RNA sequence: GAGU
């Protein structure tokens, strides 16, 4: 959840926020 | 571990008021050097409070720092990691420049790990340097008398001396500091006078 | 003998003055053998023309200043060192320069001899500031080779030396700079071959590629005594 | 682009996003066989993507545009 | 900053914090954002060094 | 079977493919850096000198570890974040971690530093290229004090770079190093005799004015020229390079009669053992400073042996002094043990 | 005594001599110390040290590669080495070294096939050592379960 | 395979029985002669699964031709040997 | 035969290596002189004297 | 020998025992690479025996670090010898003095960074003279065990082997003395017995094409480790009490 | 252009191994130019003859010991690397050596081929101790150039691989030492013009004059690429 | 035992 992974990890976090 | 740049701007007004560092006698850490590449929190202008000199959220660049020296800035409130409002990380503003990049830090960078590595490494490596090589013992602690170099008015702080029989100002205070005021009036040199020291003036 | 000859691969003519030349493949150690031998001839031995003597009227020595002139006499001499001249027939020619008025004096202002070509006519020599100022000088160009300084000329040639003759370092050789770099080459089997990258930079009088040809020619002419 | 990536970083800005964008483009050339904009000059997909970003031809937003363009035209064709 | 992560609540909020619980300062400040909007009993706390 | 066509394929794959080099211990992120690999026949990895500092790598038998980034993502992570060209400055302090050391410093020091007249004092040169031509031709030393015309490039108030041309009083060596210097830097930065401390500021300046590409090329150039001239210099270490001051045995006999005086004052039962201990240690500590200062005046400025009119004084070109002064290797502290007095040793107790 | 012996040899007192560059033929600028040092070849031959591995045998329980050149071993990418990638922000390189390079059994073979097919695609899963950790903790009688999405 | 979070709590006697695929009642590991697992032992194949992929112990059911089959004779389910690290 | 870096001496303070080199050269000097006298074949008496 | 010594060299070489030293003084009756016979002088020579000492010299043998231990004779045939003199030099000894390496012509000066941090620049001349060249002796073993299925055989008859490979093995399946080998070449033809194995449909097909069905023993022959390459200088065979011996044994 | 070619003046052959060669007149600066360039070719490129293959009967490998012989086989090989041989006609010759009895075997004991000259006949090869010991070997001498190791020769051809042939180093290159000195010439009244005195030290044979001719030939052949091709 |  940092560096290169912050993009993907925030895209998961919004998938998590919306169900 | 967990601490990462999460946000760009926390929108906080908070920050620590840094001041120039003068350990020993030679300027160890100049204000510019201590404050370079740090976000300036709160409109910090020049002595005469009647015109804004510097703005708010403005990364201290080398040009800006050079101007600070021409204006002779005493002390500056700078945005810090500790005073960030960002929850679950810190904002790029409160951190300031990625020292390794030479510009403002990118959001997503894992700062905490960088910090711990940076603090830890010198210790771990210096434990090996002056030891495989560490041989000859060259101690130096003959600090008997302080000699002033630039002419100035003696300015003592937190000192409670008392005149003796000989006719000299014997200090009776533990933490006693001796500044060196110039013509206009600004600290140039600083020393540590110990307890039971004899002052000439 | 399994004679492995190189072949001229690339001639990157970055400018008419500057040119890079890659060369491969060369057998091991021949990179520096050919590199250096050539560099030496190219610098000290390539022959050409240069200003040897200068005589400006109203000038006793090189350290004086002439009024109405921005440049000191030394600065002027330094510009004449860099003046590119081709003499076709004679090996020694004295050129005359008479110029006046508020003008940057160029090489075109020199009265050109029938068989004397000034290669860079826009070459700066002197700046006249006062309009009333007039400068008049006789520039002696001789043909020679390598670099013959005035310090090595005053010590050897001690014949006629009258006051007024300004001696300036003579730069016969028209090679301005040369360097060779040796990098490793890669072949199908052989992997210990080397490539010779020669960077030359002449003034323009002699072509870089032609100067290379002549340098190698002089080297091969000396090997005629050793038969093969 | 090959030696120094600084100008390519100055186009997008976030090093981290530069990597994601150049990786997604390089995947297109690697797998889709999507045609290069800059002359390859015998370089690998990764380098081509960085050149394309340096010159400002590839962009997260531009990639997303051409994604919906082609996907929507295929939806049109199916119906 | 990491040393100053935690804080001890001395006095109840509108949540189930109550006396002497130690929670992250982040979480209690986010609680205090929702308390400011809703009013209710505010949470009094003290930051702790660790 | 390692067939001939396979090598050509391998050569094809490794082009533009970054590999990670790692050294133990990995203390900061620079302990791992990416490079573009260059295939070599032979079983040892070849490391770039200038990043030896980040790895703390010295080739007394050090070993390193190699990792291949496989995925397109990993390759781009390596080329963009972890490449050595991209990671110059320490993340700890805003300082360039990539700095010439050792032979490189020694070479540049040797070239910039000046000498009394020597070959071709007070000459006048058209460009630094004529200077190079003169040195390699053998009509000028690198330390000849000669006036040259250089055109320096100073950055103006806007983006446009301003060019200015003037006569500088430098030496042949400094003119030749100016060729390595990018256009944009002032000539005055190379015009002093260069040490390790000045070369780092050179790189810093370069980085802040020109930017990354210019600094990387400049750094490489500095390394090439630095080694090259270090080797030309013929610098060496003979036992005559370790100079003992003529006045050692006098200083020591004197300090020895002095310590005898306090031993006699102890035997009289006036001075306590602790006071004598402290005063004997003080006598020797002052003797050590005096002998060291004697060595350093006799060594530093021992070229009292010059020319042109008559006798003149100059910096010594003694090898060990050059090494220490340049900051290539050694220091005054080391030289004390070599040529001076070794000094007072400390027991395992910590007591002296 | 040594200078006296050098004089019997008609060698210089300095023990420094004039040397010439083999390449150029020109002399080096100053005398170089030259002589005979008795030198030793240590047991550390590069033939014994150089090692390299793409894919090989894997450990029994943890499923990560074995160690050591004698076992044809993978380099340890240790905690300190991991932190470096964390500082850098290089996330895929790190994940790669934790999964397709090490334990992830599905991941490694799938990744291999992708590499031979040119496509350098990352197809990761879960490292087999973590699965083991769980089993070890439940064998202790502590319920550790995965709550999914 | 992809989950969101991880929980730890006390293992109930009941919970421990959920994971178990058989009760080990014997210290026996394998037979000294046929190095094959001993009945209701620590390596029991009847409990923890087959030693070889899609093969029962006594060898009555081999390969994917018999998928989820439980051998009546030996009492071993024919599945992947992978399960012996899992069950 | 070998070119060693002098920058590995003053820091290290192993000056034994330099004295070994100087004396080693001197030893080899005497060796080269005896070698020269044996190649010439002067005689037993002269070799004995040297 | 080292030109710049201390004097302990002689003491170390002799006292270590690696050098053959003379028990009793006399004249050398017979020199050989393999042995030395010295005839003892009358004054030391005991009146009982003939009085001739024979020292058999230990030749090219393996060390614990895989280095090479060889004794060379340092006397001439028919030389008068004093008691306690060095008759033969051990591996790192010259005429009774200790010789751990080799002295050579060194110059201390920077060179183009090829001697950067202790890095050393050496002349090809040293490599050519083969003076820093070293000898290494490695030991590979092949075990024929008894398994559950049956005894393993050391035969040259191995499934799937080129005649190129079988050229260097004799009838027994052991490599010949003097034979140069490199990684993957087979040294000793040894395999382990195997049982029944579900052959994949493709192997059913492939063995149907070729015809060569699998044998009982599998493939576990001892072969040269990958990238190590050498000359076979010697072979040793251990057989138990009552197993049928190889023709090579 | 004031072209001026040198001419080979004196060849002082102090010994068959050592020779001085004076060379004049050389124009100023050409002394070092030619001096060094020649020295480099002379050290590397020069061709000569060397032992490539050895076959002693009753010897399977180089590490074994032969009975009745003081020297181990390796020691013997090292002596053959230093064996000075001139082959006049053929580039490859196999010489036979059969010797017996209590004798230091010298180079003269080899049966000389019609066109094969042993330059140092007293060169030691092996020491026979037992009188009953007889040694028989076939020394293959090839002509080549530079240094061709047995390790670079055990990874190329090897179509026939006969158990008994031993491959060892053979430095074909004859030149052991070379140095070029520059002194004053004092010719007519030129003064500056000096002389090139090249002191060569080679093994047997390769003739000083012949070697200089070949070295200059190789140089001029390489210069063809810079003259002819631009 | 090899580089810290
Ligand atoms: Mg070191
Ligand atoms: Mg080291
Ligand atoms: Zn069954």
């Amino acid at each position: 959840p940092a560096g290169t992974g912050y993009a993907y990890h925030q895209d998961r976090m919004r998938r998590r926020a919306a169900g | 571990q967990d601490l990462v740049v999460t946000e760009d701007d926390c929108g906080t007004h908070e920050g620590i008021m840094m001041t120039p560092v003068i350990e020993g006698g030679d300027v160890k850490e100049p204000l510019r050097d201590r404050v370079l590449g740090r976000v300036t929190a709160e409109d910090v202008l020049k002595p005469g409070t009647a015109d804004i000199l510097v703005p708010r959220n403005t990364l201290l660049h080398e040009q800006w720092c050079d101007l600070l020296e021409e204006n002779s800035v005493d002390a500056v409130k700078v945005r810090s990691v500790v005073s960030c409002d960002t929850d679950f990380g810190v904002c790029a503003h409160c951190y300031g420049r990625d020292l390794a990049r030479g510009h403002i830090i990118n959001k997503g960078e894992a700062i905490g790990v960088i910090a711990a590595q940076s603090i830890g490494e010198p210790g771990t490596q210096l434990t090996m340097r002056t030891f495989h090589i560490g041989g000859a013992a060259s101690r130096a602690a003959a600090e008997s008398s302080i000699q002033v170099k630039n002419k100035g008015s003696i300015k003592l702080s937190n000192v409670k001396s008392v005149v003796n029989s000989s006719g000299k100002l014997v200090i009776t205070s533990r933490n006693t500091e001796l500044k060196l005021i110039d013509e206009f009036g600004r600290t140039k040199e600083s020393y540590k006078v110990p307890y039971g020291a004899v002052l000439a003036k | 003998t399994e004679f492995l000859k190189p072949r001229l691969v690339d001639i990157e003519q970055v400018s008419s003055t500057h040119a890079k030349v890659t060369l491969e493949p060369l057998e091991r150690g021949f990179g520096h053998t050919l590199g250096n031998a050539l560099r030496r001839i190219l610098l000290s031995s390539m022959p050409g023309c240069a200003v040897t003597e200068v005589e400006i009227d109203g000038v006793l020595h090189e350290y004086s200043t002439k009024e109405g002139v921005q440049e000191d006499i030394l600065e002027i001499l330094l510009n004449l060192k860099g003046l590119a001249v081709r003499v076709q027939g004679k090996d020694e020619v004295i050129l005359t320069l008479n110029k006046s008025g508020i003008g940057p004096v160029t090489a075109a202002d020199i009265t050109h001899d029938g068989d004397v070509e000034i290669v860079k006519p826009q070459h700066v020599i002197c700046h006249l500031t006062d309009e009333n100022a007039s400068i008049s000088m006789r520039i002696k160009v001789q043909r020679g080779r390598g670099y013959v300084p005035a310090s090595t000329r005053i010590h050897s040639e001690e014949d006629e030396r009258p006051i007024g003759r300004l001696l300036v370092d003579a730069c016969y050789s028209p090679v301005e700079r040369i360097a060779y770099n040796v990098e490793a080459a890669r072949v199908e089997q052989r992997t210990d071959l080397d490539k010779l990258v020669i960077e030359m930079e002449t003034n323009g009088t002699i072509d870089p590629e032609e100067a290379i040809r002549r340098a190698a020619t002089i080297l091969a002419e000396q090997l005629e005594a050793f038969v093969d | 682009a090959r030696v120094t990536v600084q100008d390519a970083v100055e186009k997008i800005g976030n090093r981290f996003d530069l990597v994601l964008v150049a990786a997604r483009r390089a995947r297109q050339m690697q797998v889709g066989g999507k045609d290069p904009l800059v002359p390859e000059e015998n370089d690998k997909t990764t380098v081509i993507a960085l050149r394309e970003i340096e010159e400002g031809l590839i962009n997260n937003q531009i990639l997303d545009v051409r994604e919906r363009q082609e996907q929507q035209e295929q939806e049109a064709a199916e119906l | 900053r990491q040393m100053l992560r935690k804080a001890t609540i001395v006095n109840a909020g509108s949540s189930d914090f109550l006396e002497g619980e130690q929670v992250e300062y982040s979480r209690v400040k986010i609680a205090n954002r929702e308390l400011e909007a809703n009013g209710k009993v505010g949470a009094t706390y003290s930051r702790d060094l660790l | 079977r390692e067939e001939a066509v396979v090598w050509d394929i391998l050569d094809e794959v490794i082009r533009e493919h970054p590999v990670l080099l790692n050294r133990a211990p990995t203390l900061h992120r620079l302990g791992i850096q990416a490079f573009e690999p260059v295939l070599i026949e032979g079983k040892a990895i070849q490391l770039h000198p200038l990043v030896c500092a980040a790895y703390n790598a010295d080739f007394d038998g050090d070993q390193m570890a190699v990792h291949v980034p496989l995925t397109l993502e990993a390759q781009l992570e390596a080329r963009a974040l972890m490449m050595s060209t991209n990671n110059i400055l320490s993340p700890a302090n805003g300082e360039p971690i990539i700095v010439p050391s050792q032979d490189v410093v020694l070479g540049l020091y040797y070239m910039t530093r000046d000498c009394v007249n020597a070959k071709g004092e007070g000459m006048v040169l058209t460009g630094p290229k004529e200077a190079e031509r003169l040195y390699r031709s053998g009509l000028a030393s690198l330390h000849a004090r000669v006036k040259v015309r250089i055109t320096e490039y100073e950055k103006d108030a806007n983006g446009e770079l301003v060019a200015k041309t003037s006569l500088k009083d430098t030496t042949v060596g400094r003119a030749i190093l100016w060729m390595i210097v990018p256009k944009g830097l002032p000539y005055s930065i190379v015009n002093q005799a260069l040490g390790k401390k000045a070369i780092s500021k050179m790189l810093n300046t370069c980085y802040r004015i020109l930017g990354l590409k210019p600094t990387v090329i400049f750094a490489d150039q500095i390394m090439y020229t630095g080694f090259a001239y270090a080797a030309r210099s013929g610098a060496s270490v003979g036992i005559d390079d370790m100079v003992i001051p003529e006045k050692k045995h006098e200083i020591i006999s004197e300090a020895e009669a002095e310590v005898a005086e306090i031993q006699e004052q102890f035997q009289s039962g006036l001075v306590t053992a602790g006071e004598r201990y402290n005063k004997v240690i003080d006598i020797w500590a002052a003797a050590n400073d005096r002998v060291s200062k004697a060595m350093m005046d006799n060594l530093q400025t021992e070229t009292v042996i010059n020319r042109d009119g008559q006798e003149e004084k100059q910096v010594s070109f003694n090898s060990i002094y050059m090494m220490a002064d340049s900051g290539a290797r050694g220091s005054a502290a080391q030289i004390r043990q070599l040529a001076g007095m070794r000094g007072l040793m400390a027991k395992p107790d910590g007591s002296i | 005594e040594i200078k006296e012996l050098l004089k019997l040899g008609d060698l210089p007192t300095s023990g420094q001599i004039r040397l010439y560059d083999g390449r150029t033929g020109e002399q080096f600028e100053r005398p170089v110390t030259v002589g005979y040092m008795y030198m030793l070849k240590l047991n550390h031959l590069v033939d014994d040290k150089m090692h390299a591995r793409s894919t090989g045998s894997y450990s029994l329980v943890t499923q990560q590669p074995l160690g050591g050149k004698a076992q044809f071993g993978g380099q340890r990418f240790g905690e300190m080495e991991v932190w470096a990638l964390e500082a850098y922000g290089a996330a895929y390189t790190l994940q790669e070294m934790l999964t397709v390079k090490s334990d992830d059994v599905n991941g490694r073979t799938k990744m291999y096939k992708n590499i031979v097919d040119g496509n350098h695609q990352m197809e990761p899963g879960m490292p087999e050592s973590f699965n083991v950790l769980l089993k070890e903790i439940r064998s202790l009688g502590i319920n550790i379960e995965l709550e999914d999405e | 395979e992809e989950f969101d979070a991880i929980k730890i709590a006390l293992a109930s006697p009941d919970m421990i029985r959920s994971w178990s695929f058989g009760e080990v009642k014997k210290p026996e590991t394998i037979n000294y002669r046929t190095f094959k697992p001993e009945r209701d032992g620590l390596f029991c194949a009847r409990i923890f699964g087959p030693v070889k992929d899609y093969e029962c112990l006594c060898g009555k059911y081999k390969r994917l031709k018999h998928r989820g089959v439980i051998c009546e004779k030996c009492g071993v389910e024919v599945t992947q040997t992978k399960v012996r690290r899992e069950r | 035969d070998i070119v060693l870096n002098p920058l590995g001496v003053p820091s290290r303070m192993n000056i034994g290596q330099i004295l070994e080199t100087h004396l080693g050269m001197a030893a080899k000097g005497i060796g080269d002189k005896i070698n020269a006298m044996l190649k010439q074949q002067q005689e037993v008496a002269k070799l004995r004297e040297f | 020998k080292p030109l710049v010594g201390t004097g302990m060299e002689r003491a170390v070489a002799v006292d270590s025992g690696v050098t053959a030293v003379a028990k009793r003084g006399g004249v050398v009756q017979y020199v050989d690479a393999s042995r030395i016979v010295i005839k003892v002088n009358e004054d030391e020579m005991y009146p009982g025996e003939a009085g001739i000492d024979i020292y058999n010299l230990t030749k090219y043998t393996r060390s614990n670090q895989n280095t090479c231990i060889n004794q060379m004779p340092c006397v001439s045939l028919g030389e008068p010898v004093e008691r306690g003199d060095v008759l033969a030099d051990g591996p790192s000894t010259d005429l009774g003095e200790l010789a751990l390496g080799q002295n050579m012509r060194v110059a201390f000066m920077p060179w183009n960074g090829y001697n950067f941090e202790d890095s050393i620049l050496v002349s090809e001349r040293v490599v050519q003279e083969d003076r820093f060249t070293t000898i290494h002796i490695q030991e590979l073993a092949c075990v024929s065990r008894d398994t559950k299925l049956g005894p393993e055989e050391i035969t040259a008859d191995i499934p799937n082997v080129g005649e190129a490979a079988l050229s260097k093995l004799d009838e027994s399946g052991i490599v010949y003395i003097g034979a140069e080998v490199t990684g993957g070449d087979i040294l000793v033809g040894k395999v382990t017995p195997k049982g029944e194995t579900q052959l994949t449909p493709e192997e059913k097909l492939l063995r149907a094409i070729f015809g060569e069905k699998a044998s009982d023993v599998k493939d576990s022959s001892l072969r040269v480790p990958n990238g190590v390459s050498g000359t076979v200088i010697d072979v040793q065979v251990f057989t138990r009490d009552g197993v049928e011996k190889d023709k090579r044994a």
